[PDB]
């Protein structure tokens, strides 16, 4: 009846105005079986990682144009400490294994009031590469404080700026005009999503199961799911009201598994 | 299999490290991975099994490039303690290796063979 | 009818909900995914080998390296360049200047109806000649292997090794056609239409899968090395998915507005 | 596991013998001798007779 | 029949000459109940910490006198990385809690042969303070490379050099002559122990349950159990034989529990 | 008889095992732990209060601080100094020079038979006078509290506050004795004979328990502040464990060889 409270481990979250919980593809997204591509003893969930982890995004401002977006690669967020996120036990255990698989639960929060106008779209895009710079290297924490909100242009629309394999000098460089990771703004509502606007609610909750091309993926590189936020109607408010609303989100892993124990990972 | 004098005594450490950025280089690192302790005694041989831990069913049998589907880590042997020998015995014993398929080993998808051996 | 679109789930209705009327009959089921994709189509055009070949080197290749280009074709809907998997489709809008021109390919229909994320299916291949009264053959090897490059001497006549091997080789009569089907042989369970992972643990290129294809194909003339002709020849390759399946929705290309 | 290789006969094991784990499924049987050798291949090249 | 193999998790240990396993006080030292002094949800064992951790001690030499000893505080060994020990997952989880309780299993290894003479005593002394310098501060890793083997003297015999509370200057400093933590060498065989000598065996295994003055103890300071090695008969061997034997040990925790989750500990 | 002592466990035998003979009868059971420890003994000797007191400050106390020393006695077998728990027993072998001399105590018999690690028991207290025909009283407060220090004015006669309170206070007639029993009231479940932990999370002194005692005791003269006499007085304290228990073996002191 618009009041709900979600509990897990030693943490609990509530809301004074809810719209429901969206289950992605199945009746019970939590149910899952151990992987069949490894024969060692796996490591199921323990009570110290059944939690909600919270972080902070950049603030929404009226100067933002339409279809500008922000992205958050789920398994990569912990590893890169984006937006101040820190997993503690989950991060420590993820840094000490070779393989990992798990679903997710996410929720976003905003604090608009009845005197504001605007709308935000929140969706979970699978198998995306919005977190990588055109040169092919992951964005540093300094770049986010400059590109507050990612712009939208024909390059993103057509996937013409994807990661690039240098072709050497024996050939002659061609003209690149299309790629498989394009983004089509008008069709983003295909993925599991909820629409957030000033007049109706202040939070959105989505539940998602595991997906991958193999039963399990490498810990340090898998990027199957990604969180997306996009602007549909630019913000506007009467002069004198509260400005620059804040945004926050929380995440929870479900039915994890691990395999291939080893020492702390180190790049080389 | 240990083929040294019957009077010797010692211990060895065997470890298997899944893939990482850099391979192990010390006992402290080796202890954390999968490993076992083998001690010289009456019986001479000791068997070790490399578990099949892979991100996908089936794996390639040749490594054109070190994708995760071809290379699968390293195996290393560590001398836990030095060997003890009585006076008037030869030094530097030797150890021997054997390799074989497991119980649940399987192959698939034949391919043409390389004739370079004739040269 | 009153409803809330913010909930994400909206129940489809009919004319009778708010007005007087009735629902229409089913009709036909031509939208079935299995029935839609079982149709042959052109994929690529390649030359015909007349001697032992040298497989192209990896992409960081500098100038001056000797190899054979445009003789091998990959079997995969994804973009490719220089007989190796790629990530961005290419196009030469100014055919001039030095440098070798890179072969390219794509499956226009498949990516025009690529509404999902993962795919799996068998595949049937066919080849056709583009020259009058030509004799040729076609060879194939599975995903994750390589082409043997050498020859043998019989009666002082060199014979390339690709004549023989325990992986299929087929011959056609004057003006004939070659046809056969292949299984799904990649190590991965499904083929990713779009990907965002990395294969190697470091120095990898994100979004470039390693084994998203069925195999590799090439054509050659059944004659010894001593009969290298003076004119190039070409053939055309046709593929046809069989018993297809899909697994997760996605979005379609962006049709630009003039 | 302790064993003696000098006896010639050694019993094949699995991952579970010395660690926690389980055995894998069979898979396919492409190694069968009868199925392996039924494939054509080149043997020799010869000339054509035009007289006795 | 003198051949045994101990298995746990993804690790296994063996021995060609065993004498048995000593159980400290009960029939099954592993059985244990959760603590009754906290009401939050505890964290039981998970498959990634059921292991044996191995380390290296300093080498035995003929110049060592009688009753010289070496000590290893169990829960403190992981925290101080003594002898190259590193717990990985266990250490990471121990650094992120307030309370902890668990038993132990230990084993030591040596490689003497039939042509050597000597004996070593291995015992588990409960509630000891042999790991602290006279000034009251924990010994640094540099001190161990100088004091290879701890000497024995009247000070240790009488506990006359225990940690000291400075008494100020208002009083007049007295003469200290006795303390409750004395060590009596001739009675060390009271504690659970096994005797290691050249002619009989090369390993000793002891099993020990949990003990404490409260159901649970603080993670960063509890020191209930301690491992002890002492010399009974000084080493001797004929000229030309192997010199300076090595020593090693391995540890395993059993039936752990944790409470009071928080972030990484930091001194201040 | 042949045996192996390295195994740690050795089975006790009798005379008949290797020779002709027989076993002896039981006898008596005076070694029972409960029966052994139920005997009173001297613990400490303290002075008698004649006014409001000032509890001694913590140990880092510098010079010039004003307080009262030697008026309070702890109830615990462990060593103590200056009415506060300690770790090392003290002894003044040269009573000379400046500085205040620190009171000390210990339970010689208890530590001579302290063969275990943990202990728990009730405790019965008694007091006795060391002066002819003295009138006095005894007060007590539980572990983990403090002594109130102030006075009140009745009819222009100051009366210390320790006269009143809801924690036991007892009076004795001319030449009488005071006796009563106390429960086990510390927060810890058992009293550690020897300890190796730390109480505070940092800057602590290892091996110094915080609440290993039963309480605290003192004696005072029931007269107003206006009758502070000219001569000091002393009393003696006796304790007696009751219904004791032990939990884990240990070793005994080191009897030095001349």
């Amino acid at each position: 009846d618009r009041v709900t409270t979600q509990t897990a481990g030693n943490t609990a979250i509530n809301t004074q105005s809810s719209l429901g919980v969206l289950c992605a593809y199945v009746e019970d997204p939590t149910k899952s079986d151990p992987p069949s591509s490894s024969t060692d003893q796996p490591t199921t969930t323990f009570t110290a990682i059944d939690r909600w982890y919270t972080g902070r995004l950049n603030s929404w401002t009226k100067a933002v144009k339409t279809f500008s977006f922000q992205a958050v690669p789920l398994p990569g967020a912990f590893l890169s400490r984006q937006g101040g996120l820190n997993g503690g036990a989950f991060t420590a255990t993820l840094h000490r294994h070779f393989l990992m698989k798990c679903g997710w639960q996410v929720q976003v929060q905003c604090n608009l009031t009845q005197f504001h106008q605007g709308a935000l779209l929140v969706a979970m895009v699978p198998e995306t590469t919005l977190d990588v710079k055109p040169d092919g290297k992951a964005k540093s924490l300094q770049e986010l404080n400059e590109e507050q909100w990612v712009e939208m242009s024909d390059d993103y629309r057509t996937g013409k700026n994807m990661p690039f394999q240098s072709l050497g000098t024996y050939y002659r460089p061609p003209n690149w005009t299309w790629g498989p990771n394009f983004i089509n703004p008008y069709q983003v509502t295909v993925f599991p999503h909820q629409i957030l606007n000033a007049r109706t609610s202040t939070s959105v909750d989505i539940n998602v199961p595991y997906i991958g091309e193999t039963p399990t993926q490498s810990s340090e590189t898998q990027n199957s799911w990604t969180l997306l936020v996009m602007v549909l109607v630019p913000l506007d408010y009467k002069e004198g009201a509260t400005t620059d609303p804040e945004i926050t989100f929380s995440v929870r892993p479900t039915s994890p598994y691990f395999n291939g124990l080893r020492n702390r990972y180190t790049a080389g | 299999t240990f083929c040294g004098p019957m009077m010797a005594r010692g211990k060895f450490l065997l470890s298997y490290s899944p893939p990482n950025g850099t391979q192990p280089q010390t006992l402290s690192e080796a202890m954390q991975c999968t490993y076992s302790i083998w001690d010289i005694g009456l019986n001479s041989s000791w068997t070790f099994v490399v578990p099949y831990i892979s991100p996908s069913d089936y794996r390639e049998t040749r490594a054109i490039t070190n994708s995760v589907y071809s290379a699968d880590g390293w195996f290393s042997l560590h001398k836990l303690t030095k060997i003890t020998l009585p006076p008037d015995c030869p030094q530097s014993p030797c150890i021997l290796f054997f390799a074989s398929a497991g119980e649940d080993y399987t192959l698939r998808l034949p391919v043409d063979c390389n004739p370079s051996y004739v040269f | 009818s009153t409803d809330n679109a913010e909930t994400g789930v909206i129940e489809a209705g009919n004319t009778d909900t708010d007005f007087s009327g009735e629902l229409a009959a089913p009709g036909s089921n031509h939208t079935n995914v299995k029935f839609l994709f079982d149709r042959s189509r052109l994929l690529n055009v390649i030359k015909v080998l007349e001697k032992d070949a040298v497989f192209p080197r990896p992409f960081p290749t500098q100038e001056g390296a000797q190899q054979d280009d445009g003789y091998f074709c990959l079997l995969t809907p994804r973009p490719t360049v220089a007989s190796r998997p790629a990530t961005r489709f290419g196009l030469y809008a100014n055919p001039s200047g030095s440098g070798v021109l890179a072969n390219t390919s794509l499956d226009f229909n498949f990516y025009s109806l690529a509404c999902f994320t993962y795919f799996r299916s068998d595949l049937e291949v066919t080849v056709v000649s583009l020259e009058p009264d030509l004799e040729f053959a076609v060879g194939w090897f599975p995903s994750g292997s390589e082409y043997q490059a050498s020859s043998f001497v019989y009666d002082q006549l060199h014979v390339p090794f690709h004549f023989t091997g325990r992986t299929p080789r087929a011959f056609a009569s004057k003006g004939g056609k070659v046809s056969f089907v292949l299984p799904w042989n990649s190590v991965s369970s499904v083929l990713p239409v779009r990907w965002g992972g990395a294969s190697k643990l470091s120095s990898a290129t994100r979004g470039l899968p390693a084994h998203a294809d069925w195999g590799t194909i090439y054509a050659f003339v059944p004659r010894p090395n001593e009969k290298k002709s003076t004119a190039v020849k070409h053939v055309a390759v046709y593929i046809r998915y069989k018993n297809a399946r899909a697994w997760c929705p996605s979005m379609l290309p962006f049709r630009s507005y003039k």
